[PDB]
């Protein structure tokens, strides 16, 4: 079907188990040869005798679309309503999903990953400690902006800049509901990819890996009311969930923690947790040992 | 064994060890050790219910002229793990004869009270245990490696499905530039 | 002009659907497809040419 | 009359001739297992005959200020014959049953028991904040029994009659099924009950699907009626029974 | 290839890469009693599965000088699993059996073994004018071995391979269901009995049905063949067993 | 594709209805069943085989 649209029909069922019966033949459906690369399709009623089973349960909840299609958390920041630093007066990154674990080793199950999302930002304030506690200042209102690459950066919280007279931005005030607006499929290639066993120069140097394929811009964000008598303090989180996805070339999950954003790096981590012997089967059923 | 390509060798040979058993392991597909970190136990680990039946393939790697035949077997829950073949064999099993088709397949019906098990496995959603014997031991002619080793793939059956979404355990960190 | 479909099944074994209208000018905008339900394990588990009929030996 | 009655299954027969009726479950006969109700996918055995009969326990003496008694289900049934070896040798079990319990006395002597079968009957401990035993809670075949005052004891349970070691009022235990063996009228009580439990089938030594309780509600009473013995005797008769999961034999 | 077998009984499946065939009876495949030949009135029980599934026994060695072995027939498996309880439950029984021996070795090796199924195999005492034990007879699993010359002893089998334990030829025992282990093209034996007496049932304590035979007739031979390992294993599986006359269990 | 059912009677003895339209797609998400009235006291109360005329005597 068409996946882009928010409906569509059909029970994902999975199989009944036929009913089976005593054998005596040449069928030998338990002996497969895995050198061929195959993985066998034996069922329990080609090994034992099976009564028959209507079997109702689905996978509906284990589909791409519904296994990716929940807000994460893929970053957050802080900045200042007043400070002696210019800098600290307003947020900034750049455009991924390579620094929240979670969400980056969702993705990584698949090479390849095409979808709009639907960004969800959550802004929270506080006031700074101080010796001094007590003013009055009305509701703040920030505003988001988007920098797709190229576009003039803004040097200050108060750049012309932040006209945006075509970036496309956001204001928003304390107290209503989290902001949030869908983007479509924005790259340059027929589908995002998460891997790149590749280089940005031809002649095989340069940066090597996910981030030369990246490039998607970054994004800005400031108070509006500028200025607060005592210092405060805002934190912004920006929530992905992807939609309308697909997802081609699956790979191992992965096993070692990531050391960084813009590598694969790993240290050498363990298969899996050690247990006694090749034999061990704790024993559960005693009168309590 | 734990950073080693031994992890996955299961240790088999010539002679008589008859009273000694190859190998034995929990069924908790999401939960030991054996299979958390299967490409079936990462999946499972995203989830927290699950159901259906597990194929389990043994492949033989020993030389050609190696013969022999192992009782592979499975108990439902209730009791403890066979502690010998006798015991072993009077639950779900099957009898592997080594020859030309290298592999053999155990696969694990699924017989429990409720419909789905937890990933996160506890005793009242037990699924018991898989253990296997010398059913002939391993002979070998002469000027050919008395011990080899049988290798364990695992995988779902078309009647397995999952529910309700959760986070793994296995994946975190402790600051940001992830 | 609106489209009805049904409701996953809950806690039971015609009330049993919804209705929906698209407000914005974009796909990007829509929900997500939470009721496509395909499958092909076969790319993965059995990507071999030459179908092994597996009850057969597999060699030979 | 219709307090005539005869009931056969297996290789054994009941007889009565002061029955009173038959009360079966919430109205439900047992039945076997459905393919769309099942998940367990192994061929299941069913012995039939020499499984679904009736097996008898071992009596008890009603006595004129005897509060009660109670049993706990598919175990108590775990030694008798081969229900009790397929239970060993299975993960799974599942079966209804036929409770016939037998109690007679004399025109002269009077007497009210009321006979009960209790889904789930999760019982409390006499220490409040400690924890029942298995003990505590069944011993097989023989039966424990109701007190007519508060019990202390780590891992018993509190049983006064008054409350049916549930915590409810005992004279409400009405709303499940059951009938009365009232001495002048009647002197049996057969309760059919069908399988109940939230999944399709279960283990049969870890959960007690249901209790079986015998409460004197008016006293035994008589005369120079050279019969003070008055025995109560418990007789049942599993059906459909039904098993999954075959292994080894579990431990004792 | 027809060397390729699997077979399926219960919650058991058997699997070689190198067959024969496999033997059936006298061409009579099991079956369950008929009305029209049944005495025993009783209702049977036909616990199917739990029953009728493959067993092992314990396994022995060949070594170069082996005599062979045997193994009485309903007796033997009397204490595995559900087909033993219900042996010791039952008066009366009735069953067929698949039979499985197991013996592979290699290219090298060299030796054959004559696997019979001997229908009332009596057998004769060691001391001619004495008479023979069960124990002589018989040991459960484990087996009997027979011997390479006479023996002696008050009750035990007059073992001498040679006359079989039944005063024949024992190069006579083909005119009995059964397949050779050549080791050189073949790595195991299947034979399939029908019930075979001249009753409808019988007890299955009192009377072998059938006496297996594992006898080898070309000795195990090698060289520097760091094999000298060379075990046989017998597995068997009860077909259509059925039961009559229920009552308490026997006595050990 | 809405849903149009009655409304319970209110303080008097066609604007007697409302309607109703599902914006979830799930059935979990639907409001509860407050209008359907079913009931079988049997179950409870005359659990006995052999039907009780009881205008009869009951026992004799
Ligand atoms: C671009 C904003 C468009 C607002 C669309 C609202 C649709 C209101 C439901 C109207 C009744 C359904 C008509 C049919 O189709
Ligand atoms: C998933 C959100 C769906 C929003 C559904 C709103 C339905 C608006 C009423 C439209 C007029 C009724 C059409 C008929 O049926
Ligand atoms: N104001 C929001 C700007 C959003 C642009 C988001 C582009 C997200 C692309 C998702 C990339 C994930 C990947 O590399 O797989």
């Amino acid at each position: 079907g068409d996946v882009v649209e928010a409906v569509e029909n059909a029970v994902a069922r999975v199989a009944d188990t036929i009913g089976s019966g005593p054998s005596n033949s040449q069928a030998v459906p338990a002996l497969t040869a895995v050198e061929t690369g195959h993985t066998s399709q034996v069922t329990p009623s080609d090994t034992v005798q099976t009564r028959h089973v209507k079997n109702y349960h689905s996978r509906s909840e284990s589909s791409i679309e519904n296994f990716l299609s929940r807000s994460a958390c893929v970053y957050m920041g802080e900045y200042h309503t007043t400070n002696s630093d210019q800098t600290k007066l307003f947020a900034s990154w750049t455009i991924s999903a390579r620094r929240m674990v979670q969400m980056r080793r969702k993705l990584e199950i698949f090479t390849y990953v095409r979808f709009d999302v639907e960004v969800t930002f959550v802004i929270t304030s506080k006031q700074d400690q101080g010796t001094q506690l007590g003013q009055d200042m009305p509701p703040l209102t920030h505003q988001i902006m988007y920098i797709p690459p190229g576009g003039p950066i803004p040097k200050s919280v108060t750049d012309y800049t932040w006209q945006t007279s075509t970036n496309p931005s956001i204001f928003w005030t304390e107290g209503n509901a989290p902001p949030r607006m869908s983007i479509p499929f924005i790259s340059i290639g027929n589908a995002y990819s998460n891997f790149y066993d590749g280089w940005s120069h031809f002649s095989q140097n340069g940066v090597y890996g996910y981030n030369t394929l990246n490039h998607m811009g970054q994004i800005y964000v400031r108070h509006v009311n500028g200025s607060s008598p005592l210092p405060m303090t805002s934190t912004v989180r920006m929530y992905f969930k992807p939609k309308h996805v697909k997802a081609w070339v699956p790979r191992p999950p992965r096993l070692c923690q990531y050391k960084n954003a813009s590598t694969v790096n790993f240290s050498p981590t363990d298969i899996t947790d050690k247990r006694n012997s090749i034999t061990y089967i704790p024993d559960t059923v005693k009168p309590d040992v | 064994n734990l950073e080693t390509m031994d992890i996955y060798r299961i240790p088999v040979q010539s002679g008589n060890h008859q009273s000694s058993q190859v190998f034995g392991f929990q069924v908790q597909p999401g939960l030991d050790g054996v299979f958390k970190h299967t490409l079936l136990g990462e999946i499972l680990n995203y989830y927290a219910h699950w159901s259906g039946s597990i194929k389990l393939t043994f492949v033989f790697c020993g030389s050609a002229m190696a013969t022999g035949k192992f009782l592979l077997a499975y108990a439902p829950p209730g009791a403890n793990a066979p502690k010998s073949r006798k015991d072993a064999m009077l639950g779900t099993h099957i009898i592997w004869d080594v020859g030309l088709q290298s592999s053999c397949v155990l696969c694990i019906p699924w017989i429990s009270q409720t419909h789905y098990r937890l990933v996160q496995q506890d005793e009242y959603t037990s699924a018991g245990n898989v253990t296997c014997w010398y059913q002939t031991g391993i002979v070998v002619p002469a000027g050919t490696p008395t011990s080899c080793s049988i290798m364990c793939f695992v995988s779902a059956c078309n009647d397995f499905s999952v529910r309700l979404l959760k986070d793994t355990p296995f994946i975190q960190q402790a600051a940001l530039l992830q | 002009g609106a489209q009805v479909s049904t409701q996953k099944t809950g806690a039971h074994e015609s009330i049993i659907h919804y209705t929906n209208i698209n407000y914005y000018k974009d796909a990007a905008s829509n929900s997500a497809n939470r009721q496509d339900f395909t499958q092909d394990p076969g790319k993965f588990t059995e990507p071999v040419k030459d179908i092994m009929v597996k009850s057969l030996p597999a060699l030979n | 009359s219709d307090r005539v009655r005869s009931i056969t299954l297996g290789n054994s027969t009941i007889t009565t001739q002061e029955s009173a009726n038959v009360v079966v479950g919430y109205g439900r006969w047992p039945e076997y297992l459905r393919d769309d109700e099942a998940t367990a996918e192994d061929q299941p055995t069913q012995p039939d005959v020499a499984t679904c009969r009736f097996y008898t326990l071992e009596s008890v003496t009603w006595e004129k200020d005897s509060p009660g008694w109670w049993w706990k289900f598919p175990d108590a049934l775990k030694d008798m014959g081969l229900f009790g070896q397929n239970m060993y040798y299975h993960y799974l079990g599942r079966a209804g049953y036929t409770i016939h319990v037998q109690c007679n006395a004399s025109k002269f002597h009077q007497g009210c028991l009321l006979v009960v079968c209790v889904p789930e009957a999760e019982m409390g401990c006499s220490t409040v904040d400690g924890t029942v035993n298995e003990h505590g809670l069944s011993e097989g075949e023989t039966a424990k029994k109701f007190s007519a005052t508060g019990t202390n004891g780590t891992n018993t349970v509190q049983s006064i009659v008054t409350n049916a070691g549930m915590g409810v009022g005992v004279g409400n235990l009405t709303i499940f099924p059951h009938q009365w063996i009232n001495l002048r009228t009647n002197n049996c009580a057969t309760i059919v009950m069908p399988y109940i439990n939230n999944v399709p089938m279960d283990n049969m030594f870890r959960h007690h699907n249901f209790t079986l309780m015998i409460i004197p509600f008016v006293p035994l009473n008589y005369s120079s009626d050279f019969s003070t013995y008055v025995p109560i005797t418990v007789t049942v008769a599993p059906m459909c029974a039904e098993y999954n999961g075959l292994r080894l034999s579990t431990a004792l």
